[PDB]
């Protein structure tokens, strides 16, 4: 199996250098390809440029005086930097394998011919908001219960910035019934986003319900009991 | 004055452009307001002159230039030639004759067979071809600076293509006048080539080595060599197909080194449109384009070769 | 910018992107389903990978003077997503920029019911000096909601935030709003609720202090 | 053609044209046409 994790600071500010790691597990960092895709929100995905070991790597025109890539062979994994950002360069990034082909249509002998690359399996990605913003810590509150035979149950992450915040319950043994709800955007500039557990009103227990909130950009890791 | 630029692909710098984009000025049918149209010539039709990089015809400084009416095709055919009356033709029927001397079947004829005027270099294409072994002519074996004539007896496959699908502009430099340009190109940007059999030409040139040493001794060493060179028309193999006209590089075919004792093979085709055939010098034509991709397969019957001076004649 | 097809179940939908064909092309197709990564559908104008059905077809990258096509045969619901091309043409430079993308809209999706649920602010932001009121909406289509709180049978003018419509890999769109109020003003009215207007009804559910 | 109005001869954009010279006459003379010896 080949697994592809992107891991980055999440926030970076005006004019600087935006550094990202694809952490890779399953496969040889020297044996394969290896291609960025950003994407904007609302856009279509813009190609970066492809990495390879033996000096093949070439880049994209449009970002060809900002975009830096490298691969690591001694800790199998691979990295980009990006000096000068701006807000523009906001958007969600990817790494992703890459096979190349070769496309004939002449003598072959003329150079009659052309590599096209294509990526087969991609990451989960990361995401990348350029502001000059500061960050901040959620603040976490809990949803009490309120009633059928069922129940309602869940958490509320109020006051953050900036996106994302994962949210998992009793440490990934609860993905049943499970829907977290995209955040709101506050006029005061801060996010807020809240997940709610359809759960059987029989939960005398205690079957403690404690909900998992990660915040990477605050590095904000918050745990959650509710209890009516 | 031709502000040409490279044609719409794709790098690389060994492409070195060839096929050239040019816009100019042009007169209409009026004889006031101008005209801003653009061509697509090739780069030996082509030569610069010292902003965008300026280009000029290569015959604007060489002679006048006439463009080949589309109505009339150069498609060689048969022509039987004829003598008048109180006059005959003789025929020679041997089946081995090097073109001098007594024949011993002779016949008369009045109208000689149909002889198509093709034009062409280095490999004589659409020929009668020898009776049994293949024959060698030469007006003087021992002078190396006469040509020597081959005669094939089994015809080589010959397959020349151009992979270019052509558009024909018609502009209009009225009134009555008008000049057809090359459009833009519908496809990939390809050259012209000729296909070869190497089966069918590894037998043939065996066969005429073999002839070679009844003239030059039965244990000497045969080398073959491209041509030393000069003009395009000397150097490269000139031929009309489809209208345009072809120059391959025949350094493929004669490139090879035989003692005493499964494809095809590309040659590399270039195309000039702009001509001066016969070593004439005041008239120079103008191919007009030809649209779509031109096909054609020809008989290989004959080739002209030269003979160098430098001996060590006894040896090779 | 954006485009969009709307094909019955079953039927059969067709895709443009990217510019018009100018030589020999080898375009890529990708779908991305909102909210999760682009996966590989047709590489090389029409050549599927391990995974894919043959429903999906691509037009040759032979036709010179056309657009690229992305043929769906027997669409479902599932089919329901974006899909981009990367041209490759042996005339233009390497496009480092996807083409514009289309969303396929499978139609007789077709009605869903709202399921609202209104939560108290917490007990533990009343002890901050904060009071929140939250009203999650999910299982509606399509994504199109109006939210309006209520101070007993008084509206309320400021303190809403309404998220936006958001599909989640089904016909769920989702939707939360959130009601800032302070501990004082929570405990004074009676009782708050939470009217969501979805198309053409409108379901009411309230909260009383304890 | 499309300040004047701007016109243009009518063969200008057909073929080229020539003037007739003004020595010659267009005026049709009988003309006898015989056939030769054996005919
Ligand atoms: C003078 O001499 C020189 C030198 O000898 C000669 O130069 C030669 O010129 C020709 C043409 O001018 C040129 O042909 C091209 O070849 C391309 C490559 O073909 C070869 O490879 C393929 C695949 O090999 C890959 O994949 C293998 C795994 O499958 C892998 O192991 C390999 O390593 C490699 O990665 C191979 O299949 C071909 O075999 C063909 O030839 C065999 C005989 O030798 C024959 O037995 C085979 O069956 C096969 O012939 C066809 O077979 C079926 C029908 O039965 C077809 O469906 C196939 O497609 C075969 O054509 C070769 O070994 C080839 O891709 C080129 O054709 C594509 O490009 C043109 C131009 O763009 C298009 O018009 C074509 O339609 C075709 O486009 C299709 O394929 C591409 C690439 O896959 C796709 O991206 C396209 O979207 C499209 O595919 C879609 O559309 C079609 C439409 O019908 C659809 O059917 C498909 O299903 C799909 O939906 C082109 O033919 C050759 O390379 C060149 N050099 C040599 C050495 O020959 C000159 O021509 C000579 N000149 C003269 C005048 O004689
Ligand atoms: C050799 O060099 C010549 C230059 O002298 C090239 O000829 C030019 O080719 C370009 C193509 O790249 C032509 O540019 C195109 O012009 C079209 C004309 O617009 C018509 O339509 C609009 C309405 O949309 C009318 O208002 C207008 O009056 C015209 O009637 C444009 O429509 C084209 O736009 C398309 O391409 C752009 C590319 O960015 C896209 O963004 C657009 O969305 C759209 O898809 C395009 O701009 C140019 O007109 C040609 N000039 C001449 C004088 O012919 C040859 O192509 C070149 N050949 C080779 C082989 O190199
Ligand atoms: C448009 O034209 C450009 C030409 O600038 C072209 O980009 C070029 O691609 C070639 C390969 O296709 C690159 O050459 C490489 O050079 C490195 C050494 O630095 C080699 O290691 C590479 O070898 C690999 O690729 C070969 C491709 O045939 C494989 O056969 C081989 O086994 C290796 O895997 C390769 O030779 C060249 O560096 C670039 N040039 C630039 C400026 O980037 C581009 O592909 C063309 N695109 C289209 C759509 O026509
Ligand atoms: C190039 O060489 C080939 C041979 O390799 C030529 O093809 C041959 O053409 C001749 C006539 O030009 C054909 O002869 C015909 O034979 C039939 C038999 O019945 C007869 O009815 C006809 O009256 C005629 O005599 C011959 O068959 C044919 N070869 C084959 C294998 O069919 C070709 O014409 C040459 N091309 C040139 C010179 O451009
Ligand atoms: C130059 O072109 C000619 C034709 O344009 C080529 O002759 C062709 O040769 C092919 C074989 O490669 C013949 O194809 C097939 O032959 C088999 C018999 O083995 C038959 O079963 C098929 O139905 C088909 O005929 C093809 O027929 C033949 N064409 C003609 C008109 O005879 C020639 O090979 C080319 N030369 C070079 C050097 O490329
Ligand atoms: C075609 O002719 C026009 C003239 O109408 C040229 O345009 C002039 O170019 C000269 C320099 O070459 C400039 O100094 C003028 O300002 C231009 N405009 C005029 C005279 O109105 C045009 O460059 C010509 N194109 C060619 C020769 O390719
Ligand atoms: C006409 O122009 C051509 C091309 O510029 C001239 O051909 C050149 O001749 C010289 C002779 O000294 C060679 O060194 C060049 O290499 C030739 N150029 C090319 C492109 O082949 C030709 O001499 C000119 N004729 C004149 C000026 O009368
Ligand atoms: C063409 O063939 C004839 C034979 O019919 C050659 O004539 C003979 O040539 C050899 C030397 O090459 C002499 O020894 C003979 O005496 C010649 N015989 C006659 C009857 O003249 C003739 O030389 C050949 N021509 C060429 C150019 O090779
Ligand atoms: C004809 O073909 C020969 C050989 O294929 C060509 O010679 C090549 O010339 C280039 C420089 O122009 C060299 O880089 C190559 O190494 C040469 N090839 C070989 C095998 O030595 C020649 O240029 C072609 N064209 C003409 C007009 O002769
Ligand atoms: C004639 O053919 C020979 C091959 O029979 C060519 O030899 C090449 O020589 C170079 C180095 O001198 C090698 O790198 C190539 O691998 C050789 N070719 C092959 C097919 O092995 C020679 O270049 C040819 N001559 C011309 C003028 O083309
Ligand atoms: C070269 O391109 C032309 C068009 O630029 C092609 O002509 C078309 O041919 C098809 C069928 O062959 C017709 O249906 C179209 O109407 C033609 N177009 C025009 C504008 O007339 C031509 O087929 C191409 N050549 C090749 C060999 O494919
Ligand atoms: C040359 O000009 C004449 C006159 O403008 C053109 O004749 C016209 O032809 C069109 C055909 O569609 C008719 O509708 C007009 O009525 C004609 N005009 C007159 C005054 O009779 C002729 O077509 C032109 N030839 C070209 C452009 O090649
Ligand atoms: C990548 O994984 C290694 C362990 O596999 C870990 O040490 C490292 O910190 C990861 N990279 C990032 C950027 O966190
Ligand atoms: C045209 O292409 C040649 C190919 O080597 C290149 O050297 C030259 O700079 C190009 N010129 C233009 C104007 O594109
Ligand atoms: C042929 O050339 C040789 C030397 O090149 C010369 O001696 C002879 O007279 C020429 N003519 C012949 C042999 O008829
Ligand atoms: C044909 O040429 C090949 C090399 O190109 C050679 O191996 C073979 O011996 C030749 N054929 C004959 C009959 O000698
Ligand atoms: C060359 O030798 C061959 C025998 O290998 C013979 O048949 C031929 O007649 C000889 N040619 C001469 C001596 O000119």
């Amino acid at each position: 199996q080949v697994h592809l994790q992107e891991s980055g600071p999440g926030l970076v500010k005006p004019s600087e250098t935006l550094s990202l790691t694809c952490n890779v597990s399953g496969t040889l960092v020297r044996d394969n390809y290896w291609s960025w895709i950003r994407q904007p929100l609302g856009k279509q995905p813009e190609w970066i440029g492809y990495v390879h070991d033996s000096g093949d790597t070439n880049y994209n025109p449009s970002l060809k005086s900002r975009v830096h890539l490298s691969l690591d062979k001694s800790k199998n994994l691979v990295s980009l930097r990006l000096t000068g950002v701006t807000a523009a360069d906001s958007a969600i990034y990817y790494c992703a394998t890459t096979k190349h082909g070769r496309r004939i249509y002449g003598v072959v002998a003329f150079k009659e011919w052309f590599t096209y690359f294509y990526m087969d399996v991609w990451g989960k990605g990361t995401s990348v908001t350029v502001s000059s913003a500061s960050t901040k810590g959620p603040s976490v509150f809990p949803l009490a219960p309120s009633s059928g035979g069922t129940a309602a149950l869940g958490c509320l992450v109020k006051d953050y910035f900036p996106e994302p915040v994962t949210v998992s319950w009793n440490s990934g043994a609860l993905t049943s019934g499970v829907h977290t709800f995209p955040a709101v955007l506050q006029s005061s500039g801060l996010y807020s986003l809240s997940s709610v557990v359809t759960v059987p009103s029989s939960s005398l227990g205690t079957q403690t319900y404690i909900c998992n909130v990660n915040h990477k950009p605050s590095n904000t890791k918050v745990d959650k009991r509710v209890e009516p | 004055t031709l502000q040409c630029t490279n044609v719409t692909n794709n790098i690389t710098d060994d492409m070195r452009g060839e096929l050239k984009n040019c816009s100019f000025n042009m007169t209409t049918e009026l004889r006031d307001k101008k005209q801003k149209v653009y061509s697509l010539f090739y780069r030996l039709d082509v030569v610069q002159i010292n902003s965008n990089k300026e280009y000029r015809l290569i015959n604007c400084n060489t002679s006048a230039i006439t463009q080949a009416c589309p109505k009339v095709s150069f498609e060689p055919i048969p022509i039987h030639y004829c003598a008048p009356a109180g006059f005959a033709i003789l025929k020679c029927k041997d089946k081995k004759f090097n073109g001098t001397g007594p024949c011993p079947s002779v016949s008369t004829v009045q109208c000689t067979h149909g002889i198509k005027p093709v034009v062409s270099t280095q490999l004589l294409l659409n020929g009668s071809l020898a009776e049994e072994e293949v024959m060698i002519r030469s007006e003087n074996i021992t002078n190396n600076a006469k040509n020597i004539l081959v005669q094939f007896n089994t015809p080589v496959q010959i397959n020349c293509t151009r992979p270019n699908n052509n558009t024909r502009k018609s502009i209009r430099i009225g009134p009555g006048q008008a000049f057809y340009a090359t459009g833009d190109i519908i496809g990939d940007i390809r050259q012209a080539h000729c296909n070869v059999s190497k089966a069918t030409w590894n037998e043939t040139l065996g066969k005429v080595v073999k002839q070679l040493r009844k003239h030059f001794g039965n244990n000497t060493i045969i080398r073959f060599a491209n041509s030393s060179g000069g003009d395009l028309e000397v150097t490269t193999h000139s031929f009309n197909c489809g209208g345009e006209f072809f120059y391959c590089n025949t350094s493929g075919l004669f490139n090879s080194t035989w003692i005493s004792n499964n494809d095809s093979i590309t040659l590399p085709c270039r195309i000039k449109q702009i001509i001066n055939m016969w070593q004439r010098i005041g008239q120079a034509m103008y191919a007009p384009p030809i649209q779509g991709v031109i096909r054609c397969v020809s008989n290989i019957t004959g080739l002209i070769l030269t003979r160098d001076g430098g001996s060590t004649n006894s040896t090779t | 910018a954006p485009t969009f097809v709307s094909v019955a179940p079953g039927q059969t939908a067709r895709i443009t992107c990217g510019e018009e064909s100018l030589g020999s092309r080898s375009v890529i197709w990708y779908q991305q389903r909102p909210g999760q990564a682009p996966s590989l559908i047709i590489y090389n104008n029409n050549d599927r990978p391990s995974g894919i059905p043959d429903r999906f077809s691509g037009s040759p990258g032979s036709t010179f003077g056309t657009t690229a096509t992305l043929t769906i045969t027997s669409v479902e619901a599932g089919d329901e997503a974006d899909y981009y091309c990367h041209i490759w043409d042996s005339r233009r430079p390497t496009n480092w920029v996807f083409g514009e993308g289309t969303t396929l809209i499978v139609l007789s999706q077709p009605k869903a019911a709202p399921s609202v649920t209104l939560f108290p602010p917490s007990s533990e932001e009343l002890q901050a000096n904060k009071a929140t009121l939250v009203c999650l909406i999910s299982d509606f289509y399509p994504g199109a909601v109006t939210v309006a709180w209520k101070a007993d049978s008084s509206p309320v003018k400021a303190g809403v935030e309404t998220t936006t419509p958001s599909k989640q890999s089904n016909n769920k769109y989702a939707a939360s709003s959130y009601l800032s109020l302070t501990p004082e003003q929570w405990k004074s009215h009676k009782s708050y609720s939470c009217q969501v207007t979805h198309e053409g009804s409108t379901v009411e559910k309230t909260v009383a202090p304890t």
